[PDB]
């Protein structure tokens, strides 16, 4: 499911900006 | 047509009154922009309590003013580290913006000063924590709850754009919730005052507009794209474009395809298709009717824009508040000393601070 895909992405935590 | 005479007259008058407000707001902004305030307090006026946040930017600490007992959030930047990370201009610009703007959903800079080692921006303490935390905990916001927050961002961008400020840093991580449940925008390091186009690759992958990814010159329409991403994430619990790695995220962003959860209303999907519009000639917020295409959209039909601005709407969610100085809505961080060298560092660079 889409939710499961989101969990699998590894990008559920706070996201850094590009420069970081 | 869609409106009878009374509704059309009321809307027209409302839109003209926005123009009048923005003209005065610009006059006031430009006075402070041209003559910025400096050196309005010093370090020993404050007790340092606890670290509220950290990053490459430095840290933000909860502090207490010794005389009043008022709490504030003090951003501490090491002048030498700012220089090393090539952030002099961004740091000066952030402080200049913060001391010049005035809007109910923009955090107020209450004091600023510097010493031999550091720069200090003392802001109102916003005790409800990041929208991010609440969103990940609750999972997703109902459409009315998402709409309440979205309306505040719409008004805030209407204000900033009128000042020729592009924001470029919208995401739930950068939005705080105050004691009344309203939003505070705090970070202005990526904001830029430009009337036309600009070219810097900056922002957060999930929130980047296609024209940024594609190395185009771009304009304030990138903020309206980012609003679409934010509304989607608030209402779904996850953003519209995600993947293991940024490159794959960018492919999806530029593709012109977005999919929606089955619980999204038709009104919400129509708004999002018009915000998450890859074709700049068609994106809401970027057409002849400007911000009115957003404010007058069916998804916002129940929104009383003036009541939101006046903070007279009852918020759908109030963060737990155990009193002044309570930090329970923020994470715990390792506490580090605050060194003030006996020798001034990077003085010329930061004369304007
Ligand atoms: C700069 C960091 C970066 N991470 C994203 C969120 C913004 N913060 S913060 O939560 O530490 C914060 C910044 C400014 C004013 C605040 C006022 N009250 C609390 C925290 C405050």
């Amino acid at each position: 499911t889409t939710y499961a895909d989101f969990i699998a992405s590894g990008r559920t935590g706070r996201r850094n900006a590009i420069h970081d | 047509g869609h409106m009878g005479n009374a509704a059309a007259a009321k809307k027209g008058s409302e839109q003209e009154s926005v123009k009048e407000f923005l003209a005065k707001a610009k006059e006031e902004f430009l006075k402070k922009w041209e003559s910025p305030s400096q050196n309005t307090a010093q370090l020993d006026h404050f007790d340092r309590i606890k670290t509220l946040g950290t990053g490459s930017f430095g840290r933000v600490m909860l502090v207490k003013h010794k005389e009043t007992g008022n709490h504030y959030a003090m951003k501490i930047l090491d002048k030498q580290k700012v220089v090393k990370l090539k952030q002099i201009e961004h740091t000066l610009n952030e402080k200049r913006i913060l001391q010049a703007v005035n809007f109910p959903f923009l955090v107020k800079l209450e004091f600023s000063f510097k010493d031999n080692s550091n720069l200090y921006m003392v802001m109102e303490y916003v005790p409800g924590g990041e929208m991010f935390s609440h969103l990940r905990r609750i999972g997703r916001f109902s459409e009315p709850h998402a709409r309440f927050y979205a309306a505040q961002i719409v008004l805030t961008f209407e204000y900033l754009h009128s000042l020729d400020l592009i924001y470029r840093d919208l995401k739930p991580e950068n939005l705080l919730i105050d004691q009344q449940g309203y939003i505070q925008v705090t970070d202005f390091g990526f904001a830029k005052r430009v009337k036309g186009r600009t070219w810097t690759l900056c922002g957060t992958p999930e929130y980047l507009a296609p024209e940024i990814i594609l190395s185009k010159g771009y304009n304030k329409a990138v903020d309206w794209w980012a609003l679409g991403v934010l509304i989607y994430e608030m209402a779904a619990g996850y953003p519209p474009f995600f993947a293991d790695q940024p490159i794959q995220i960018y492919e999806k962003i530029v593709s012109g395809k977005v999919r929606f959860p089955s619980h999204f209303s038709s009104d919400l999907k129509d708004l999002l298709r018009n915000l998450l519009q890859v074709d700049l000639t068609k994106r809401f917020g970027n057409l002849k009717n400007g911000v009115n295409d957003i404010k007058n959209h069916k998804w916002f039909a129940t929104t009383d824009w003036i009541a939101i601005y006046q903070r007279k709407v009852e918020a759908p969610f109030i963060p737990k508040f155990k009193g002044p100085g309570d930090t329970s809505n923020f994470d715990d961080y390792e506490e580090e000393e605050i060194r003030v060298s006996i020798n001034e560092k990077c003085g010329k660079e930061f004369t304007e601070f």
